[PDB]
This record gives structure tokens, sequence and C-alpha cells, in this order.
């Protein structure tokens, strides 16, 4: 079924410097993602809705785009705050089904 | 075969009349699926016409009628079924019209004619 | 009683629903029908009683269950709730009109007066197979894209003073009103998209009123015509329903039935110049099911441009009690469900066969 | 802006059942859908399933299909997962998520897989 | 006729009964012939009348042949004879308050 592959999931990078994340789907997915931050002991807040759209509150900073199967995240100017697991999810089919992600952490 | 459909309106007398008329002058001789859909249905109302008019033919036996159109009857009118005379109906009202008059006594009648019919076939053969 | 077969000019290549139930639920229409005349025959057509009626009902809600399938569909059972999930594909949504026809051996009446308003004797009465095609649009209030009187505006209630059932009046004269969306705004709430409206000739809406009170007061000769917006009930009702394409729209028609005539006057409209009476619409995803008890939702809006042009032809009126009213009545919109849509259009056609033997007294003797 | 709350933490023996919940509140509950997410020790954020407020009616992922019941309480404002037949494999920690619908009530319901108000999780655990 | 009393502001489910359980439209109005509450197809709709923020009916009950109407928070003002119009018949219940 639809079924979510990200990055290696131990993406060295300094702070100050992008960070490219993806998120890649075993079937057509349309601007049905939603990307998080989640921080240990923390709510997995989303950031960004629709696959590119700020999901409010959400820096300029975290930004991304995508269709079809293939799906990215990147980070501009990266923060200590943001060395977070992100996730990447869909939502795309009906009735309802969710590709819930992996988890994906930024190291240094 | 229902000719008579443009008759409604007239009648009774009338349509009697225009029919006797009628006959002298005919005896005497005086875009695929559009086309085959229909043709089919065509076919299927006139075939069935032929087939319930065969049909009436000899079903109307069971009154001594059969294999006519106008029968005449040994069963005389009773009167309570209606009480108006022969011109009034024959020359005022139309066939629908007089149908709506009587129609609650149409079993009965039909009922008449059998048993009428019965006893006649009985009495040829008695007789034989 | 028989059942009659549909036709309809089904175009079956592009994927609209209509054309495909078209395809497989109706045959071609008849390229050349020929058509009866009958002489000095009265003939009593009773609208509300016209089974036909029942048969366009029921082949409408199959064209509507293979087609416009809700994301959730709720049917309630006695108490329980079953709950029902599909696919929600969008599909194209344009109305084709169908022709009903009668079976071998059966035939089809017409009521041909122009003035006869129902429920009794037709003078004028010519026979066919087919009826014309009449389109299957569903929608409350105004009904749209009907056929219009040769004439006058027809009021058609079953009983004029019954106040338990409508007045169903259809127009001579069709209105169009056109709704649009504001194609390219995107807005949300948080916590629009959703919007309509509905562009309504001033000048249209104004003579037409001022017709249908001259009717509605040879009804009630000594009382002055008020208009009125609903008092409640399910929103299908309260405001204007109707569909195109994927998308129910709900408008708000208060603007069209504040009035009140008695002098046939009202300057209801200040002579406001603008030209248009304009109504908020509204399109909805969670909608009470117009085929009996229940409800449906429907996937979100189209992302473009969504635009209905229709034709006023009709309006599902209703009148107040009146018991208690002095020197006015009151008639609202709000009211109509899927029969009454179909009696406005039926009305003219009824099933009949002939019976051949018939008997009579005469002068002649059967010899014996 | 639901201030979503999350309840206690359990621990039950194996083939029990556990229910959960969390308490929507400061907006109208018909207006927000729900999910729930558990997030089992090396695990990403698994989904469990979805609740529709406006039409009592719910989703979920095949796995739990005959294992879980999510419903509300809709004078409560309050989400339920009800999970049964436990598993050491259900340790996780669990919790709801609220998704805005704007004008729900008046059937303008969108049902979006976004999923921005979140309880804080529950560790659930067997024994 | 049937007659039904209740107290200041509690509810009252008054009863109008059809043998055939097709849905078939049916109205409720007061004694001065005010719709109140009636079906329209699959929909409910309501009349002029002092009831209608009050007013509702069971519409799961609709194709049993059951059509109430369900009066909340009464007022004194409410007593009245209530009309059931159930296809060709109708049957009274009298509420008082
Ligand atoms: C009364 O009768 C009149 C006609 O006699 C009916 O009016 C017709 O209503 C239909 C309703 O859709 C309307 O059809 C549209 O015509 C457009 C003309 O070019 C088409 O472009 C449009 O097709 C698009 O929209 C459809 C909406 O469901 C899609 O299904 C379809 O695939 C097309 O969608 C593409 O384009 C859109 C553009 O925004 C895009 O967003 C989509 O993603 C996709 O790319 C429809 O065919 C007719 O034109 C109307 N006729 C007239 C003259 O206006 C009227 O509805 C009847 N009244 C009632 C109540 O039924
Ligand atoms: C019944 O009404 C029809 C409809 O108008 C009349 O027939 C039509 O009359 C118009 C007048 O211009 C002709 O153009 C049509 O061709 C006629 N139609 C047919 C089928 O003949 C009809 O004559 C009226 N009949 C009666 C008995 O009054
Ligand atoms: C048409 O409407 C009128 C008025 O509503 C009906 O008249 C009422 O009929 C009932 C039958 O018993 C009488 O008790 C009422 O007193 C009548 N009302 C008035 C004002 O006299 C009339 O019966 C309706 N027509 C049909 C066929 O029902
Ligand atoms: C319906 O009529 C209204 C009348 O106001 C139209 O609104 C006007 O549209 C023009 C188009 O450029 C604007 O310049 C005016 O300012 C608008 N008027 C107002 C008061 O805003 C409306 O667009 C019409 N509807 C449609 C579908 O065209
Ligand atoms: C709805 O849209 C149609 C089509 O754009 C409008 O039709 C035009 O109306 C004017 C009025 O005189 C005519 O001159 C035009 O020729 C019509 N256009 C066409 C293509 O025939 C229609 O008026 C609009 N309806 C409303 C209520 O504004
Ligand atoms: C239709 O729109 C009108 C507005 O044009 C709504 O009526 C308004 O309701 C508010 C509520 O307090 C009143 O203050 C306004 O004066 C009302 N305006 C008018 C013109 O009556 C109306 O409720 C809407 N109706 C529907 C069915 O949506
Ligand atoms: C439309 O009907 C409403 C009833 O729903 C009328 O409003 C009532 O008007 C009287 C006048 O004194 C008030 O006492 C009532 O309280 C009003 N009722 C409500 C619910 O507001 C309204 O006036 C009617 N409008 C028209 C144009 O007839
Ligand atoms: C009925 O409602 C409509 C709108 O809800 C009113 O018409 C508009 O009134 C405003 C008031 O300034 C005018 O500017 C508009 O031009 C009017 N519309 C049109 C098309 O002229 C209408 O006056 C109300 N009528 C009554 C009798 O209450
Ligand atoms: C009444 O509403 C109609 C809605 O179409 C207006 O017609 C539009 O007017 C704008 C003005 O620029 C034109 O650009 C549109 O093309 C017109 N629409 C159509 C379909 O032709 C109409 O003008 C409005 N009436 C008045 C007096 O403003
Ligand atoms: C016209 O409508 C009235 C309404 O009561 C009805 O009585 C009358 O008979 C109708 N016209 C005909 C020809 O029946
Ligand atoms: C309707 O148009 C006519 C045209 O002369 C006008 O006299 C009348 O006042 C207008 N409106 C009403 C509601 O009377
Ligand atoms: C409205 O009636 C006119 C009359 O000719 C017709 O041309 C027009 O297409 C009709 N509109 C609709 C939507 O059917």
């Amino acid at each position: 079924e639809l079924e979510l592959t990200q990055s290696p999931a131990t993406l060295s990078v300094s702070p100050g410097e992008r960070a490219t994340l993806s998120c890649r789907a075993s079937e057509s997915v349309s601007s049905d993602l939603a990307w998080y931050q989640q921080k240990p002991g923390q709510a997995p807040r989303l950031l960004i809705y629709g696959a590119s759209t700020r999901a409010t509150g959400v820096p300029a900073r975290f930004s991304g785009s995508g269709s079809g199967a293939e799906f990215t995240l990147t980070i501009s100017s990266l923060q200590s705050e943001d060395f977070a697991v992100y996730y990447c999810q869909q939502y795309n089919n009906w009735p309802p089904r969710y590709t819930f992600g992996q988890g994906t952490r930024l190291e240094i | 075969i229902l000719g008579f459909l443009g008759a409604a309106g007239s009648t009774m007398g009338a349509a009697s009349m225009a029919l006797t008329v009628q006959a002298r002058l005919l005896l005497s001789g005086i875009h695929m699926l559009q086309l085959t859909v229909w043709g089919i249905k065509q076919l299927q109302a006139r075939v069935l016409a032929v087939e319930r008019y065969l049909r009436d033919q000899q079903l109307l036996g069971i009154w001594g009628c059969s294999g006519k159109i106008i029968c005449c009857t040994n069963v005389p009118w009773n009167d309570s079924w209606s009480n108006k005379t022969i011109n009034e109906i024959w020359d005022n009202m139309t066939w629908m019209q007089w149908e709506k008059e009587i129609d609650n006594y149409t079993q009965h009648i039909y009922t008449l004619l059998e048993v009428s019919q019965i006893q006649q076939e009985k009495n040829e053969q008695e007789l034989l | 009683t028989t059942t009659l077969f549909c036709a309809s000019d089904a175009k079956a290549y592009d994927t609209e629903v209509h054309n495909v139930w078209a395809t497989h639920a109706c045959v071609p229409t008849d390229p050349n029908p020929q058509e009866i005349v009958l002489g000095n025959v009265t003939e009593n057509f009773n609208m509300w009683k016209n089974n036909m009626v029942e048969q366009m009902h029921e082949d409408i809600i199959s064209l509507w269950d293979q087609s416009l399938k809700p994301c959730v569909k709720l049917t309630p059972l006695c108490c329980n709730t079953s709950v029902i999930t599909q696919a929600c594909p969008k599909v194209s949504f344009e109305p084709i009109p169908i022709h009903y026809c009668a079976p071998a051996g059966f035939a089809i009446l017409k009521c041909n007066s122009k003035t006869f308003n129902g429920s009794g004797p037709c003078t004028n009465v010519s026979t066919v197979q087919c009826t014309h095609g009449i389109r299957p649009v569903v929608s409350t209030q105004l009904l749209l894209n009907g056929s219009l009187a040769e004439e006058e505006i027809v009021i058609r209630s079953e009983n004029i003073t019954d106040n338990a059932k409508t007045i169903i009046v259809q127009l001579n004269e069709a209105v169009e009103i056109n709704c649009t969306r504001p194609n390219n705004n995107t807005r949300k709430s948080i916590h629009n998209i959703r919007q309509a409206h509905c562009n309504i000739s001033k000048a249209r809406w104004n003579e037409t009123l001022g017709q249908i009170v001259a009717k509605l007061e040879e009804q009630f000769p000594n009382k002055t015509i008020i208009f009125n917006h609903s008092s409640g009930g399910d929103p299908e009702i309260v405001t204007h329903s109707f569909n195109c394409g994927g998308e129910f729209f709900y408008c708000n028609t208060t603007p069209l039935f504040n009035s009140t005539w008695n002098n046939t006057r009202t300057d209801d409209y200040p002579t406001g110049g603008e030209q248009n009476i304009t109504l908020q619409c509204r399109i909805k995803q969670i909608i009470n099911m117009w085929q009996g008890v229940g409800k449906a939702m429907y996937a979100p809006p189209i992302r473009g441009q969504i635009r209905c042009s229709s034709n006023i032809t009709g309006l599902l009126l209703t009148r107040d009690g009146g018991r208690d009213q002095n020197g006015t009545e009151t008639f609202r919109p709000g009211g109509g469900n899927m029969r009454d849509n179909w009696r406005s259009e039926l009305y003219k056609y009824k099933v009949v066969k002939i019976e051949p033997l018939g008997i009579a007294p005469t002068a002649c003797k059967r010899r014996v | 802006q639901v201030q979503l709350l999350e309840s206690g933490a359990e621990v039950k023996k194996p083939g029990s059942s556990v229910k959960v919940s969390c308490k929507a509140s400061g907006d109208t509950f018909i207006r927000y859908s729900f999910t729930w997410v558990r997030q089992a020790p090396g695990q990403g954020l698994e989904w469990m399933g979805r609740i529709i407020t406006i039409l009592d009616v719910a989703h979920y992922a095949p796995h739990l299909q005959g294992r879980v019941t999510i419903t509300a309480d809709k004078s409560t404002s309050t989400v339920y997962l009800e999970l049964r037949n436990l598993r050491s494999d259900d340790t996780a920690v669990y919790f709801c998520a609220g998704v805005y619908e704007g004008e729900a009530d008046e059937g303008e319901y969108d049902n979006n897989g976004f999923l921005k108000h979140w309880g804080q999780g529950t560790l659930v655990t067997v024994t | 006729k049937k007659v039904v009393l209740g107290k200041k502001g509690d509810t009252v489910e008054l009863t109008c009964t059809a043998s055939q359980k097709k849905s078939i439209q049916f109205h409720w109005k007061n004694s001065n012939q005010i719709k109140i509450l009636g079906n329209q197809g699959s929909f409910l709709t309501k009349g002029p009348s002092k009831l209608n923020d009050r007013a509702d009916s069971r519409r799961s009950l609709w194709d049993q042949g059951n059509f109430p109407l369900i009066i909340k928070n009464l007022k004194i003002e409410d007593s009245d004879t209530y009309i059931c119009e159930v296809e060709d018949q109708k049957e009274e219940v009298q509420l008082l308050v």
C-alpha cells in the first residue's frame, strides 16, 4: 500500500547551514503532506501543511515542496532548536489511511 | 388496428354510420439505432394488435359471437341497467359516456349472454 | 398501470453522468412520433394521482445513487445508524432531457388546454406514444429549467384554501438566474472558498411578482398579498437549493421575498436602479438527502471556476394558515420536495388502454 | 485553538482493554476532528484512527480494526480511544490531535488530515 | 380525543400515526389551523407558530409511520388542541401545560 520512505535519518549539518530532508511515497500522493518537528518530551508540532504551506507560527527557514511520490523539506539557516526529529505524513487516501512516516534526526 | 380512435367524441350512432361509409370506399377500391430500435417496437405493437384481435374473435364464441364484430342476441334489455330509449342513447351519447352509464352492470350482462348461449346450444342438440 | 420506458438523446462518450446512465438505461428517442388530435373528447386529468410521477421518481434515484456517491452516507434504521463509505470521485453533472414512452398496447393522453389548471376536465385531448423530454432537475423553492406556460402564469394548487399543500405556480416566461463562484478567490477561515453569488434581473422579478399577485388577488379578492421568508426547517428548504457538477449550493432568497403588493404596488425595490437582486450563496459538503430520511457528505469544492445558468420557470410557493389574519395573506417560498417538482411537469400526461368490447341495446334480434 | 488535555497513565494485564481520553477546550467540540497517535518506543507517529464529530463516524488503521474503537462525548468535549486484546507490543505513549473544520456545524466540514492541536501523551504499558 | 398534560417548561411527545410505513406526508396544526410542523419528502419544515423554536420530530421514525410533534420548553400559552393531518385522516390530541 502507501508507505513513506525517508532520508537516512542521520543528517549531519551545522547550525547556519541548509539541511535537506526528503519524503518518498510508494504510491502517488497529492499535496497531502504534513511535516512535523518532534523534540523529546514535546508534541510533534506541524510546521508544513499540504506539502508547502507554512502551518502558522513557523519560521520561513522551514519550507518545502513536492508532488507525485517525491517530496522535500529544507531548513535554511538551521538553528540549534531545529535539531529535531522530523516526520513526513500523508493523508491522501479515502476511506482514511495515514502514512505516518518514520522520523529523521538532524545531527552534530 | 384501432382505426376507430379518431371516432372518439362522435356519438354511437355516428360511429356506426362512419364505418359503413368507410367500408364501402375501402372495399370498392375508392443514426442507425433511431431506425432499428423503433423498427422493432413498431412491429411489436402491430403484431400484438393482431394477436389481441384474433384472441377476442375466438373468445366471443362463448356468447355465440365468434368471428364477428357485431353480434345480435337473444337476451332482452332489463331496463334496470338503464331506462333510456334507443334513440336517446345512440344519438346523444358517445361510446365512452355510454359505457360509464352502465359500467357496473357489465358482469351481469356478460353472465346472461353466456347462459343464453349455453341453453341455445343445448336446445339444438336435444332437437337433433 | 404499466411501466413506461425511457428514451433520451444520449451521447454516451463524454463520461457525464446522464449520458453514462442513459447509455444503458434508455433507448434513442423516436425520430418521428405521431400525434392524433381527438375531436369532441373530454378527459379528467388528475395530476396529483398520476402514477407516472412515481416511476420518474424511481429512475431519478437510481441515477443519483449510481453517480453522485457521497463519501459518507448515513441511513437511520429503526433506531441505529448504518454508515456507508464510498470512494469520492467528482463527476461531471449536467441534466439531459428524458422522454417517457408507452409500451406496446398502451397510449398516452395529452392535455392540450393552455388554461387547464389540473384536477378536472381537459377539453382538448390528443394521443402520443412519448411525452416530450423533461430535464430531471433537483431543486427547492424555485424550480428550474422546466416548461413554460403558453400565455399566462398558472396556479395549480390541489386546493387553494387547504394550507397544507403547495401552489406550484408555473411561469409563462423564464427568468434567468446566473450563479457564479468568485473564481480564484481563495481564502480560508482559521480557528472564503465556499461562496457563490446569484444575480437576478430585478426588472424580470418585479414583472413576475406583479403578475403573480394579480392571480393571488383573484383567489383572495379582499386581501393584500405579502411575501416572507421561511419560518424555519432544514437548510434545503430555508434557502434555495440546487447543484451543478458536484457542487451543492444553498442560496439566501430573502432579497426576493419581502414585498407586500395590495394596489398591485409595493415599492419593495426603491427603484434601486441596481437592476440586480443578488443572493449570497454557500457551497456545502454535508447536506440532508432528498432521497428519504438520511444525511450525506461529499468531498470539498473544485479549485477552479463553477458556473450555473438556469431558468426560473416556477415557484413552489406556499401560504400561511390565514385564520388569524385580517385583510392580508402571507406567502412563503420555502418548500418543495421532489414529487412536487415532477407533478408540475407531468400534469399534462395520462396513460390509458382501450378496451374494445362494449355493449348497447338495439332493435335487432338473433334468429333462433 | 483547543487546549487539548491528556489523561493519566495506565498499566494492564495482556489481553485486557484500556480506554484513554483527551479533553478539548476553548472552542466548539463539533468543529474539530480528532485522531489518535501511538508513539511506541523506537517507532514513528503510528496512526490509530480518526473520528468525525459532526457525523459520528470513525475510521481505523487496518491492523487495529478488530481491536480499536474510537468514540466521543459531545457534551464533555471528550475524545476517547478504546483498545482491546492488549499486548506488550502496544506499550506506547498515546495521544489525541485536533483538526479545525470551520463551520462544520453548518455543513461546511472539509475533513482535513492536518494535526495541529496535540495532547501531551500518556504512557500505557502492560504487566 | 387524547388529552396530555405537562407542566411549566417540560417536554411533550404528541403523536400521529399511519398504517402505511412509507413516510407519507403529514402535518401538525394548531386549533387555528396554523401550520406548526410537517414533512416535505425527506426534509422537515416548520410553520410560523410560536413553537418553531420549540418543536421537533423524530425523523428516523418517519418511515415507520410515526410522525410525532415534540415540544420542548413548554409555555402555558401552548395549551391548545393539536391536529394531526396524516394522509387523509385526521387525529386530535389536546395539550395542556
Ligand atoms: C439548466 O440548463 C443549463 C443548460 O441548459 C444548465 O447549465 C449548465 O451547467 C453545467 C454545470 O457544470 C455547465 O457545465 C460546465 O460548462 C463549462 C463550459 O466550458 C465546462 O467547462 C465545465 O466543465 C468543467 O467543470 C465541471 C464541473 O463539475 C467538471 O466536471 C469538468 O471536468 C470540467 O472541469 C475542468 O475545468 C474546471 C474549470 O474551473 C476545473 O476547475 C476542473 O478541475 C477541470 O479542469 C462544465 O461543463 C454548463 O455550461 C451549463 N450550461 C450553460 C449554458 O451555462 C443548468 O445547470 C440547468 N440548471 C440546473 C439547475 O440544472
Ligand atoms: C388542442 O391544442 C393543440 C395545440 O395548440 C391544437 O393543435 C395544434 O394547433 C396549432 C395551431 O397553429 C397547429 O399549428 C398545430 O400543428 C396543431 N397540432 C396538432 C397536433 O394538430 C389542437 O387543434 C387543439 N385541439 C382541439 C380539439 O381544440
Ligand atoms: C379545500 O380547502 C377547504 C378549506 O380548507 C376545505 O374545506 C373544509 O372541509 C372540511 C371537511 O369536513 C370542513 O370541515 C371545513 O369546515 C371546511 N372549511 C371551510 C372553511 O369550510 C375543503 O374540503 C378542501 N377540499 C377538499 C377536497 O378537501
Ligand atoms: C451581480 O450584481 C452585482 C451588482 O453590484 C455585481 O457587482 C459589481 O461587479 C462589478 C464588476 O466589476 C464591480 O465593479 C462592482 O463594484 C460590483 N458591485 C458591487 C456593489 O460590489 C456582481 O459582480 C454581479 N455578479 C456577477 C456574477 O457578475
Ligand atoms: C446570464 O448570462 C447570460 C449569458 O452571458 C446573459 O445573457 C445575455 O443577456 C443580455 C441581456 O440583454 C443579452 O443582450 C445577451 O445577448 C445575452 N447573452 C447571450 C449569450 O445571449 C444573461 O442576461 C445573464 N442573466 C442575468 C440574470 O444577468
Ligand atoms: C439572508 O440574508 C439576510 C441579510 O441580507 C439575513 O437577515 C439578516 O439577519 C440579521 C440577524 O440579526 C438581521 O439583523 C438583518 O437585518 C437581517 N437582514 C434582512 C435583510 O432581513 C437572513 O437571515 C439570511 N437568511 C438566510 C436564510 O440565510
Ligand atoms: C415574516 O414572518 C415573521 C414571523 O416568523 C414576522 O415576524 C413577526 O412580526 C411580528 C410583528 O409585530 C412580531 O411581533 C413577531 O415577533 C415577529 N416574529 C419573528 C419571529 O420575528 C415578519 O414580520 C414577517 N415579515 C413579513 C415581510 O411579512
Ligand atoms: C427586500 O430586501 C432587499 C435586499 O435584502 C432590499 O432591496 C435592496 O435595499 C437596499 C437598501 O438601500 C437598496 O440599496 C438595494 O438596491 C435594494 N435592492 C434592489 C435590487 O433594489 C428590499 O428593499 C427589501 N424590500 C422590502 C419591501 O423590504
Ligand atoms: C446585473 O448582473 C449581471 C451579472 O452578469 C451583470 O452583467 C455583467 O456586468 C459586468 C460589468 O463589467 C460585465 O463585465 C459582465 O460580462 C456582465 N456579465 C455578463 C454575463 O454579461 C449586469 O451588468 C448587472 N446589471 C447592472 C445594471 O450592473
Ligand atoms: C381549476 O382549479 C380549481 C381549484 O379548486 C378546480 O376546482 C377546477 O376544477 C380546476 N379546473 C378544472 C378544469 O377542473
Ligand atoms: C414594478 O415595475 C413597475 C413598472 O411601471 C412599477 O410601476 C412598480 O412600482 C414596480 N414595483 C412594484 C413592486 O410595484
Ligand atoms: C431559458 O429559456 C430560453 C427560451 O428560449 C432558452 O433559450 C434558454 O436556453 C433557457 N435557459 C435554460 C437554462 O434552459
